[PDB]
């Protein structure tokens, strides 16, 4: 209620509306469907809290230990498994493998009647993804499962290298 | 050769081989602080202005005490009633000439104090060190700020203590700490803060690029190009334009009303006026030294002076015969000059109808104007073929130096605020700078295109350059490159562009910050 | 955390890793509170500006401030935290009344509507 | 008669070869037509705009700016590498480090600075060489490039310190003094220098014995005064500061979860960024429920530590209500009417204060 009420406090340029103040004197993919709409449900709060509030800075500092922490394990985890096996928008990494030819598009875009946005969306689709039927995105799967218990970094830090 | 004729020449001619600006300006600093410490900071004034008065009174200057007590009675006139009346001898004065007056202070606060009154020593500030050194006697503390609810109070309210020295010695901390609610070494601490403040001083440039600079630009629409002069107030609150049209236009360069004292126009709704009367295509204006003074000169050959509390004429000044193409207030506000077609330039002061000094010695029309930051030289610049600078003397209107080496139409001229620097430009893109003294041209800028720049401004500490043109771009330049740790010149720091709104002027404010100011043409 | 809120735990997880970045690199360039003379120099970047207006855009979304910002105004890594944790790429506001914004047509809109008066006929 | 607007069109003659003549197109009229003719358009009023041509040396790509699309840095031999780094174009690659921006003399300035706040040494010299560090970085007047830095240095030194009353105390004062300087451009940094002050006046862990309460409650109260400045001074600039402030003010402070310490610093910080507006018509409706919810359970608190806290809370909110301004027994009714409106605590108080305007205003919201 008092958030509600504070909502017409102030204007434009961060000054009382004497309007309000005269106002308050008078007397396998429905669980994937779900999960995509409970995922977007909380980034959107999470992004539009950008411009309501503030917050304390006393945990940045444990935030950048931890991220330390893990980035020390994976370099431990690494140097063993690697042994063992031996245009102006921010596309990525994968537009090195396409320079020339969105260069050449770009040039000759008139021909290509597509969007930038849209020959984006189609290059990620058609982007590679790297004898047994459902092994590959039954892996897929596990991999992504497993990234998201790392996402868990508050929690899984004790587990993450054997004992 | 022209040393062996200057020579000969010398040769030829025998040449052988009080108390309220310190209570004032202290107030004002008071004001400043965080509202924690003005609770203790404020119990200063009382003491100060009554020692001030006293003195005065018995210096034998009774006029200027009476002065005092009649202007400030009202910032007193709540509290010391009794007292002011009393002020309006007794055994009152005696008591407070014995007793030197106590004021506990924390020392933090007593810190800053002292640092902020060391960095205005001439200005004032000795005044005020002296009457605390010899009338009055401040207990440093190491106790927190005093507050009617800080922790110092709560406790003290809290667990029913016991007073201290400073304490105990109309408004007295005991009403408040009661239930019922260490000395100083001015003069030493002087020395002290003088030698610890000595240690902080940058003397030296080396490696490093020039300083970063932002920039606000103001545009104007809808002019049709028909605007032909452009100037912002000292503090920029106002910016008036002279038009083709022989009237002059002012706004608010924030939106808010303008004012009129008239009565007739009481609380008036309006944010741009215009002032009537020139015949003529207007061709320069001078905001004053807020500012209540304009200037403005025409095609017809009149010099006017408006005002910016009525909006209406005051004078008229007829001493040209034909055009007048610039004019400019002095550095603080009662002389001006004027030059033209008819190759003089004039001082005027605003008292006199008529001018005080004529300076006769250029052969062409002029085409510039300047003031020394001491207002007591001119600089001038003629065109065609005399493209010569001037420096005339304002007490015997004699030119006392004189440079040469442009090639072009000199369109602005510029002093810098040290007194030994001067900046001039031309239609060629080529800025200069001279040596005042010497008479030595030190370095030569490039990197605008052609056509004029008709502004220049210096910076604080006259050690950057800005210079708007009428290519669309603003410019900023180093006047001296940092030493090396071992078509554009070197010492161009930034390089901004606008969408096609050629600059008529540039500002630098307090910061580093400007202000701009152009005409928006979309073709 | 048995004094918590889901909110606050979903903010925190959205935005660990990019202040765990940027306070790894502020601990990196005050080593030992000397100003270390080798890491990269704080500088401004076309690039964050530009990040920091499509956040003022999708703010002005919300419909809590006015801005000039959209190129319809004038015709004729993407960091998951605030603005507040880049003051490298902020811009100072202008007063709504003194914005340059045009209709269609091309003449530049006034906003001073109270001191207005009509030419009579 | 040379102004007319209409165009200027030339005939021409032949007199014979190689000797044509010209002469000036001109066709009779009728003064119907002439007298009948539609007026031109009326060009609009004259009007002034503003917007940020730059900032710090960089231009924002925004639609008054002119496109990158379309003589703007030397490209001699003698041309520092820097320059174009520090235009903030894009097609550059090189990132030039510390040393080849900043001169060694301001480094040298800056390691001293640094080294002298942060003394501990209780002995007066070693005090009075702090406090000239602190008049010299308030009143120097070539700090521009330091700006950043001086935030920097600031919000790591309250992020990795949070176990020192003495470096946050520094940290207030250096804050303090570089918004002081006249000749600094503040407007952007405003965000930058809050965030620390609202994370030292609003932690719930400071510092680590009285004495020590005292150094909390006086850090706390410094931040709440420096919050109150910064949000006045660049509240303009900035649109959303203010709101932003009171709002995150308000959340926390709406939580008996939190100890005396929180809600104290809460309340002030509420007092400090909303204003007096919104104090009086955000926390006195409240007031009587947050009494019973929070003083009660810790008025029955004999703790003496338990009665500073309570002590403290107490005149803490009673400033913030008094902050709006600063007879017979009518004053004795009104008084009795706030205590029926604000609480038995707190409405004692006020009523004990004995203001009528002060009351009035109070009661002004009991509608709501």
């Amino acid at each position: 209620r008092a958030d509600e009420r504070l909502n017409l406090l102030f204007d434009e340029r961060g000054e009382y509306n004497l309007s309000a103040i005269e106002s308050f004197k008078r007397p396998t993919e429905d669980a994937r469907k779900e999960l995509e709409q409970a995922r977007i449900a909380t980034e959107e709060i999470a992004k539009r809290s950008f411009h309501t509030l503030f917050y304390t800075l006393e945990h940045d500092r444990t935030a950048m230990l931890e991220q330390q922490q893990l980035e020390e394990s994976e370099k431990q985890l690494q140097a063993e498994m690697d042994k063992a096996g031996s245009s102006s928008a921010n596309l990525g990494a994968s537009s090195l493998t396409l320079k020339h030819l969105i260069a050449r598009i770009d040039q000759k875009r008139e021909r290509v009647r597509a969007s930038d946005a849209e020959l984006r969306s189609l290059m990620n689709e058609v982007r590679k993804n790297r004898e047994n039927i459902g092994q590959e995105e039954l892996y897929e799967a596990l991999e992504k499962v497993l990234s998201e218990l790392k996402a868990h970094t508050e929690y899984s830090t004790p587990f993450l290298q054997r004992v | 050769n022209l040393n062996q004729i200057v020579t000969d020449y010398l040769k030829k001619k025998g040449f052988t081989r009080k108390y309220l600006k310190a209570f004032l300006l202290l107030k004002n600093w008071i004001d400043n602080n965080l509202d924690i410490y003005k609770f203790e900071l404020r119990k200063l004034l009382w003491p100060v202005f009554v020692y001030s008065y006293l003195e005065l009174v018995s210096q034998g200057y009774v006029d200027d005490a009476k002065h005092l007590l009649e202007t400030l009675r009202s910032h007193f006139e709540a509290v010391h009633q009794d007292q002011l009346a009393l002020l309006d001898e007794n055994h009152t004065t005696r008591l407070y000439r014995e007793n030197k007056y106590r004021i506990p202070l924390n020392q933090s606060l007593s810190g800053n104090l002292f640092h902020f009154l060391e960095r205005e020593a001439d200005n004032g500030g000795a005044t005020i060190i002296y009457i605390l050194q010899t009338h009055c006697s401040v207990e440093t503390s190491a106790r927190g700020p005093i507050e009617p609810y800080s922790f110092e109070a709560i406790y003290r309210r809290a667990r029913n203590l016991d007073l201290d020295e400073a304490d105990a010695h109309g408004v007295t901390n005991r009403d408040v700490l009661d239930t019922s609610a260490r000395a100083r070494d001015v003069v030493m601490e002087m020395q002290k803060v003088r030698e610890n403040r000595d240690r902080f001083v940058i003397e030296g440039r080396t490696g490093g690029i020039g300083i970063p600079v932002s920039a606000c630009m103001f545009t104007f629409h809808n002019t049709l190009g028909t605007v032909s002069c452009m100037d912002f107030s000292n503090d920029h609150k106002l910016v008036a334009v002279g038009t083709m049209d022989s009237y002059i236009r002012v706004w608010s360069l924030d939106g808010k009303p303008l004012k009129s004292a008239l009565e007739n126009e009481k609380n008036l709704k309006v944010n741009n006026r215009k002032l009537i009367g020139h015949s003529g295509p207007v061709y320069g204006v001078s905001f004053s030294d807020s500012s209540k003074l304009l200037l403005s000169c025409s095609a017809d050959g009149q010099i006017r002076l408006w005002s910016l509390e009525i909006w209406a004429c005051l004078c008229i000044y007829k001493a040209h015969d034909g055009p007048v193409f610039r004019v400019l207030w002095g550095p603080h506000g009662h002389y001006f000059a004027s030059a033209g077609w008819d190759k003089t330039v004039r001082v005027f002061t605003q008292d006199h109808a008529s001018a005080v000094r004529i300076m006769v010695g250029h052969d062409t029309s002029i085409s510039a104007l300047a003031w020394h930051p001491n207002g007591t030289y001119v600089f001038s610049a003629s065109d065609e073929m005399d493209k010569s600078i001037r420096m005339w003397s304002v007490i015997t209107g004699n030119c006392v130096r004189i440079f040469t080496g442009h090639t072009h139409y000199i369109t602005a001229l510029e002093c810098a605020h040290n007194g030994k620097i001067l900046a001039s430009a031309d239609t060629g893109g080529n800025i200069f700078i001279w040596d005042i003294e010497k008479g030595t041209l030190i370095k030569k800028c490039r990197g605008h295109g052609k056509g004029g720049i008709p502004s220049l401004s210096f910076s604080a500490e006259s050690n950057v350059l800005v210079s708007g043109g009428l290519d669309c771009t603003v410019r900023v330049w180093d006047i001296e490159l940092p030493a090396d740790p071992n078509q554009i010149t070197p010492d161009q720091i930034s390089a901004f562009a606008t969408k096609k709104t050629p600059v008529l002027k540039v500002r630098f404010t307090r910061m580093n910050l400007i202000v701009a100011g152009g005409c928006y043409d979309p073709e | 955390q048995t004094y918590e809120d889901e909110a606050y735990k979903i903010w925190k997880q959205v935005t660990k890793k990019d202040r765990a970045l940027i306070a790894k690199e502020r601990y990196q360039l005050f080593a030992n509170n000397k100003l270390n003379v080798e890491e990269p120099a704080l500088l401004r970047t076309k690039a964050g500006m530009r990040r920091f207006l499509k956040s003022r855009r999708e703010a002005e979304a919300l419909g809590l401030i006015k801005t000039a910002y959209s190129d319809s105004s004038v015709t004729s890594a993407d960091r998951a935290v605030p603005s507040y944790y880049e003051p490298q790429t902020i811009i100072p506001d202008i007063d709504p009344k003194l914005q340059w914004v045009e209709d269609g047509e091309g003449q530049v809109i006034n906003q001073f509507e109270d001191m207005l008066q009509l030419v009579p006929p | 008669g040379y102004e007319s607007t209409r165009p200027l069109r030339y005939g021409e003659a032949s007199l014979g070869p190689g000797q044509p003549l010209f002469y000036i197109d001109d066709e009779e009229v009728d003064f119907e037509k002439v007298i009948n003719a539609p007026l031109p358009k009326v060009p609009r009023d004259m009007t002034f705009t503003a917007h940020w041509l730059a900032v710090e040396g960089v231009q924002p790509s925004i639609p008054q700016n002119p496109t990158t699309a379309e003589d703007l840095l030397p490209k001699g031999p003698g041309a520092n590498p820097a320059l174009a780094a520090l235009a903030g174009n894009d097609n550059v690659s090189f990132r030039p480090s510390v040393k080849h921006v900043i001169s060694k003399e301001l480094i040298l300035y800056f390691d001293k600075i640094q080294a002298a706040i942060l003394d501990d040494d209780p002995d007066e010299e070693k005090m009075r060489l702090r406090q000239a560090a602190l008049e010299s970085v308030r009143s120097d007047p070539g700090l521009h490039q330091l700006l950043p830095y001086f935030v920097n240095f600031i919000t790591n030194q309250v992020t990795h310190h949070l176990d020192d009353l003495f470096i946050l105390r520094q940290m207030m004062e250096l804050a303090e003094a570089v918004v002081q300087n006249p000749t600094l451009f503040i407007d952007p940094y405003a965000s930058a220098l809050a965030a620390p002050v609202l994370t030292c006046l609003m932690s719930r862990k400071l510092g680590k014995i009285d004495s020590t309460l005292r150094e909390q409650y006086s850090l706390r109260e410094l931040a709440a005064s420096l919050l109150s400045m910064i949000a006045r001074k660049y509240g303009a600039s900035n649109a959303l500061l203010r709101p932003k402030l009171t709002r995150t003010c308000l959340k926390h402070f709406l939580d008996p979860t939190r100890p005396p310490a929180v809600l104290f610093g809460a309340i002030s910080g509420v007092a400090a960024s909303g204003g007096p507006e919104a104090v009086r018509v955000l926390v006195l409706p409240n007031l009587k429920t947050f009494d019973s919810a929070v003083l009660q359970p810790l008025r029955e608190k004999a703790g003496p530590v338990a009665e500073l806290e309570y002590e403290m809370l107490v005149g803490g909110i009673v400033k913030a209500v008094q902050s709006i301004v600063g007879n017979g027994a009518d004053l004795t009714r009104e008084g009795e009417q706030v205590i029926e409106f604000l609480g038995p605590i707190v409405g004692q108080r006020i009523a004990q204060l004995r203001n009528h305007t002060l009351n009035r205003s109070i009661l002004e919201v009991r509608h709501l």
